[PDB]
């Protein structure tokens, strides 16, 4: 079924991680006006591009879902699986590991890079 | 399994709330207005023909009209659009000059006192050699006596400069959506019984809001949209007297509105390219400005908000309705704009009631100006230029902004007041449905899955 | 051989998807004047983004070539291989698929989700 | 350890190939002032859009470090891996190769797009 | 160095009275002459 | 003490401190301002 761009907004995050693909769809394409239609227009670009320089950073180019090698340290949620998944909203779920997520992204930065300084070493010996 | 390992998420729906500029949107019937008269509805990007607002199930969302910035952001674009329009209109620098003024040829009782003063004054050339003395029309309170002739100056004359806009422009408020950018959401509130503060059951995101038309307008506010179901009554906080009441409208009460005088324009050369638009004879009778309603109807509405008020001052209590205070004439009286002439119409009759626990029309007179000085103008001034013929138009009122007494004493007496002052208000009064939020689409979150080596 | 940025314009659509990464190519890099040229460097890159959204809302962010899961409905074209490859070109193939674009596209977006929902399931297993 | 951005200016280009992540990070997000901004703004993903534009027209959309398929011609450089991995700095190592770069990077051009030709054939017989 | 690039075996329906660049520079000419005017000096009182 | 080019003359020679040295200064006069009107809005800030 469409629900619509957000229109999983309360949904379960099990749920909510079907369509991905609507968010991220709506998400680009959509003189004293004229101005502001231009830092509006830079703005959209910019705050999109700052997302992909992320998932580009990490290996998740690919993207939506993408798994990693940093373990999930249980002191940021400790919650077990079907009561995040099959349970609480994006929206919930969001707040609770707020305080962590740039310090995670760290891990996953360096992590990726260690892929490549290591894949590059597999290459060469094959 | 045990171990959980973190996996990203893009394109996850959650949001955080935000500020950012937005722009406009308005329709295809906007342009073909043409007469290059219209503000800013050329820059202005198109509405959409097929609107979608996805209703989002099962979320709240905690609103707050009172601490919003769309509000802000669209009082400012109003400000700025209208002042960029004068630029290239006329300035009217030399019209600010000793004026020698009379009264308009009329025979009315002494009581009535003359609104009409033909003013004859020396006015420039299209050469710098020469001088013209010609005359013209203009309203009492548009003079000041200059001071065994009677002589006369325009009263922007001592606190701000002069500039006439150009008729070749017009004042009609068309409606304006306003759009978000990409990864900007807005919110909007579908309860039907909301009153603007703290979370709303059903929501919906939307890119543009609805066509919310810039009507400024004192007291009482017009063709607005109204309620679905209640005459809902909101302010910021009810129980201090400081704060104002916005009252919104369940059903449109029609008001109509007039000037019956067929008044008449001549151009006047300042020259080269400057022209001053000078009121002419009065073809016809000299009548008064009016607006009427009807006294039913305004009876009927009039205690919808009692039955709604009673619900935040208790139900054994008298709620009646007084004149404004005392102030300026931008806040003393209903203002607004009627075919591209400002009016200021007496609103005694309306507020002067009383209502306990438990067929003609409402003649309300008005005034005119054309030298205006809205938005709380300090250094700049606007000539409204006239409208040549007779005016009449007709409009719905959409709500009030009251304003209770502050003397109290635990009396259930306390009565309220029309207010105006700050025109955000009015934004304020449509805004109420909407919110700006920020969107966040990289979720990060454990579910049992390593990444392949 | 070499021939330009849209050089193989009349050429066979199996002779144009050679030079692909030349169109590929001049695509990006190359006060009355200066906001022409301000909303003209936006637009360039705001065009080329929206083609990368959706190259990434489908599985190609590779690029140029990119095969896929959904399958050819006949009634978009129902031509031969050859008559299109080895004789159609992509200006004249364009007006005849022109029709369903936008919802072949879709048929694109939902089906790579739908790999990403599935392959986390393959890595969760093992 | 963490050195900083360009910290590894006159270090090894080794050790520099190792702080990758960092100078890539700090590569995007961070009325007379007001234009100053603007044409900053646009300028940095302008500029930034164009390396991720190589990477993409070669097959390094990864990235960071990539091999490829065109061979090292020894009149760009001839010197050892020793004495520039565990030697030269990129400052240095950059003012080298600076006279072939854009014909190096036309190499790649071909040999990428001869890459999904025939990958194409692969899975088409497969 | 300036190239053109000839584009073989494709034809082109041109129409120059429906095209837009010339309405377009016709006004990038207007424009760009009156903003030239501003600095410049104003005769208003050589009105005489 | 920096100069482009400290033997040619023409060029000048920038002497940054080592220490500051501080100099105070003033108007002794209490004067005193009145506003004349142009007129309108104009307004023309005299010394009296
Ligand atoms: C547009 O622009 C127009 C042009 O600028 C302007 O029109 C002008 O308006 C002014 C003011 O209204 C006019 O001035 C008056 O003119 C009266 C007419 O007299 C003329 O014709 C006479 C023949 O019939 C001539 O005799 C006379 O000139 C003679 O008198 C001079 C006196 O000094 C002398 O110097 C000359 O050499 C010559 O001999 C003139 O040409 C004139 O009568 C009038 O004087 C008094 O009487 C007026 C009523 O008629 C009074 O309104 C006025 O106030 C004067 O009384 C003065 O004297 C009293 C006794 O001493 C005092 O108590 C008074 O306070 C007052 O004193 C003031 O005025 C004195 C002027 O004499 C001055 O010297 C004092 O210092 C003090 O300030 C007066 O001169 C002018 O004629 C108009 N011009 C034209 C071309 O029409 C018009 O108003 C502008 N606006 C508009 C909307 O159009
Ligand atoms: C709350 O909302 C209400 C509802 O909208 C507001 O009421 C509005 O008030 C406006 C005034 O403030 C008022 O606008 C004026 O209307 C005058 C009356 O004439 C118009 O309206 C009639 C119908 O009422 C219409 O028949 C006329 O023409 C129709 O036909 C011609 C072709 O013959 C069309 O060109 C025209 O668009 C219109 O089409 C209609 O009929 C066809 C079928 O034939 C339909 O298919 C269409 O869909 C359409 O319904 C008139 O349009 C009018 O005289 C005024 O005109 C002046 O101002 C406009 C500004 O845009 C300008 O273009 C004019 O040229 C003229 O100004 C200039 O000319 C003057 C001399 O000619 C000169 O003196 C001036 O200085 C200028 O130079 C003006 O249009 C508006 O009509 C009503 N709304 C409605 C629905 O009637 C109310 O104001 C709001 N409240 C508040 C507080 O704002
Ligand atoms: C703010 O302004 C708005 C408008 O701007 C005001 O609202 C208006 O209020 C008036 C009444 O106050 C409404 O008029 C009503 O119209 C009714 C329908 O009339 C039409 O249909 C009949 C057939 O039934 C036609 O014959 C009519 O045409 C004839 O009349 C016109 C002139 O009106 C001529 O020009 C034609 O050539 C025709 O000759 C209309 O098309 C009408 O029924 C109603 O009352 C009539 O009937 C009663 C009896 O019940 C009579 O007593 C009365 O005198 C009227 O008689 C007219 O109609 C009969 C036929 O029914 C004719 O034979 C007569 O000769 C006579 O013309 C009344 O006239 C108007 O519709 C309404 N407009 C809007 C938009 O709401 C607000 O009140 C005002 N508010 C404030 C606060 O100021
Ligand atoms: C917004 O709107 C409000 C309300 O309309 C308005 O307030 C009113 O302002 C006017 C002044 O502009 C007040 O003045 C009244 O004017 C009328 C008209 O005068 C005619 O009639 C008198 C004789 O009655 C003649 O002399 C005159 O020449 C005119 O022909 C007067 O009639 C009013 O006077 C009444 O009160 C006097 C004092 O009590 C009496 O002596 C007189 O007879 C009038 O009768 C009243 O008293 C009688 C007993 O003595 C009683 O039987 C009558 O029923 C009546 O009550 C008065 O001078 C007017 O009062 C204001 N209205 C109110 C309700 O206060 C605002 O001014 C307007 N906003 C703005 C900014 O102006
Ligand atoms: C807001 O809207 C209201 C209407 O809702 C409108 O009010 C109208 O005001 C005028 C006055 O300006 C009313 O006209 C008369 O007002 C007098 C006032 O009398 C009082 O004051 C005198 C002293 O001056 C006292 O002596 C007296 O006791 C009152 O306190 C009324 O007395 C008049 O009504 C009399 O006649 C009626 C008809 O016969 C009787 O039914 C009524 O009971 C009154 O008789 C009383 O007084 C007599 C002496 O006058 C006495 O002998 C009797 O025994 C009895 O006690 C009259 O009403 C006008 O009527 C008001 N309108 C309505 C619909 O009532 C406001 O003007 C308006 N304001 C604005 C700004 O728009
Ligand atoms: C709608 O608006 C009304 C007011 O119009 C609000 O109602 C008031 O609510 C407050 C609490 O929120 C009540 O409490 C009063 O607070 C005063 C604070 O003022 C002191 O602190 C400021 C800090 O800057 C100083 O500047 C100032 O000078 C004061 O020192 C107290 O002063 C009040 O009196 C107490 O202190 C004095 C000594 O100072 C004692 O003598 C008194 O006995 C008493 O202990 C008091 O504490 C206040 O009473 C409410 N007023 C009314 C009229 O209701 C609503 O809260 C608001 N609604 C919302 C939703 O915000
Ligand atoms: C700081 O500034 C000082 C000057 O203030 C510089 O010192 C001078 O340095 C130059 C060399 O760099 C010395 O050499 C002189 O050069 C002159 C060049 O002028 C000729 O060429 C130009 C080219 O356009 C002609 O326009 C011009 O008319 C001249 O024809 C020579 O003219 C000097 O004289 C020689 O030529 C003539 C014939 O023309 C012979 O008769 C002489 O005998 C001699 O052979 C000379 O060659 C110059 O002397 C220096 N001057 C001083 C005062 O020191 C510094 O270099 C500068 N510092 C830095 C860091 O740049
Ligand atoms: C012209 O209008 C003025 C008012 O602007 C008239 O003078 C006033 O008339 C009112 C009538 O009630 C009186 O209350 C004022 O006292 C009058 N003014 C003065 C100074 O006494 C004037 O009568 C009208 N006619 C003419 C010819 O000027
Ligand atoms: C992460 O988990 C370990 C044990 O699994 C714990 O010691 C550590 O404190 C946790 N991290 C944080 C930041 O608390
Ligand atoms: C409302 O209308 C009724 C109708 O007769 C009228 O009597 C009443 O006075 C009105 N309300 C008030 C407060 O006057
Ligand atoms: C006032 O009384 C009415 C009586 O029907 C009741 O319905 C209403 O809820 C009461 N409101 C308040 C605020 O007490
Ligand atoms: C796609 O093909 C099937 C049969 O292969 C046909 O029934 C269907 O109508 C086609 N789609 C459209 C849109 O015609
Ligand atoms: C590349 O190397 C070959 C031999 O390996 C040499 O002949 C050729 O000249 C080199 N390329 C250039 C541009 O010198």
């Amino acid at each position: 079924v469409f629900l619509g761009f957000l229109g999983a907004a309360g949904s379960t995050m099990g749920a909510a991680s079907m369509t991905l693909t609507v968010q991220a769809r709506n998400l680009l394409s959509g003189t004293v006006w004229g101005i502001k239609q231009l830092q509006a227009r830079v703005l959209a670009v910019e705050r999109y591009l700052r997302d992909q320089q992320l998932l580009g950073i990490w290996g998740c180019s690919g993207k939506l879902i993408c798994c990693t090698n940093v373990p999930w340290n249980s002191s940021w949620s400790n919650r077990n699986l079907s009561e995040i998944w099959d349970n609480m909203t994006w929206l919930q779920w969001d707040k609770e590991i707020s305080n962590y997520t740039q310090i995670i992204y760290g891990l996953l930065e360096e992590s990726q890079n260690q892929q490549e300084k290591n894949e590059q070493d597999l290459l060469a010996l094959d | 399994a045990e171990n959980l390992w973190v996996t990203v998420y893009y394109g996850v729906p959650v949001w955080k709330d935000a500020e950012t500029t937005l722009f406009c949107a308005s329709d295809a019937k906007a342009y073909e207005t043409e007469k290059h008269n219209v503000w800013a509805t050329h820059a202005c990007v198109p509405t959409d023909p097929n609107p979608q607002e996805i209703h989002l199930e099962n979320v709240t969302e905690e609103f707050n009209m009172w601490k919003n910035n769309m509000v802000e952001q669209m009082h400012t674009d109003i400000i700025s659009l209208w002042d960029q329009s004068l630029k290239p209109c006329v300035k009217l620098t030399p019209l600010c000059v000793t004026l020698q003024c009379t009264n308009v040829t009329n025979n009315i009782t002494d009581d009535m006192r003359g609104e009409l003063k033909n003013c004859s004054f020396n006015m420039t050339t299209e050469l710098r050699d020469k001088k013209q003395k010609v005359y013209s029309l203009f309203y009492r309170l548009d003079v000041v006596q200059i001071n065994s002739n009677k002589e006369y100056r325009l009263i922007n004359c001592n606190t701000s400069a002069i500039t006439q806009a150009c008729p070749k422009v017009s004042f009609e408020p068309i409606p304006i959506h306003y759009c978000a950018p990409a990864g900007f959401a807005i919110l909007k509130c579908k309860d039907k019984k909301f009153n603007g503060t703290g979370p709303c059951p059903s929501v919906s995101t939307v890119q543009c809001t609805h066509g919310i038309k810039p009507v400024v307008s004192t007291q009482l506010l017009l063709n607005g949209s109204l309620a679905e179901e209640e005459v809902m009554i909101r302010s910021e906080n009810i129980t201090n007297n400081a704060k104002n009441i916005l009252v919104q409208f369940n059903t449109p009460v029609q008001i109509n509105c007039t000037r019956p005088n067929n008044n008449t324009r001549k151009s006047i050369r300042i020259g080269p390219g400057q022209a001053f638009y000078a009121t002419g004879d009065i073809i016809g009778d000299i009548r008064q400005a009016h607006c009427n309603v009807s006294k039913a109807t305004w009876n009927e509405t009039l205690g919808k908000v009692v039955k709604q008020l009673r619900k935040h001052f208790g139900n054994n209590t008298i709620i009646r309705f007084a004149n404004s205070s005392g102030g300026d004439l931008e806040v003393t009286t209903h203002s607004f704009n009627c075919g591209g002439e400002f009016f200021y119409c007496n609103t005694s009759g309306l507020f002067n009631s009383t209502w306990i626990s438990n067929n003609d029309s409402i003649t309300l007179p008005c005034r005119i100006k054309q030298i205006i000085n809205m938005w709380q103008r300090i250094g700049q001034a606007m000539y409204a230029p006239p409208i040549q013929g007779v005016i009449r138009c007709v409009s719905n009122i959409t709500g009030l902004i009251l304003t209770r007494d502050g003397g109290s004493t635990n009396s259930t007496t306390e009565t309220f007041r029309p207010g105006g002052g700050d025109m955000r208000d009015n934004w304020r009064s449509e805004l109420y449905k909407y919110k700006v939020v920020k969107i966040e689409p990289l979720g990060v979150a454990p579910t049992r899955c390593k990444r392949r080596v």
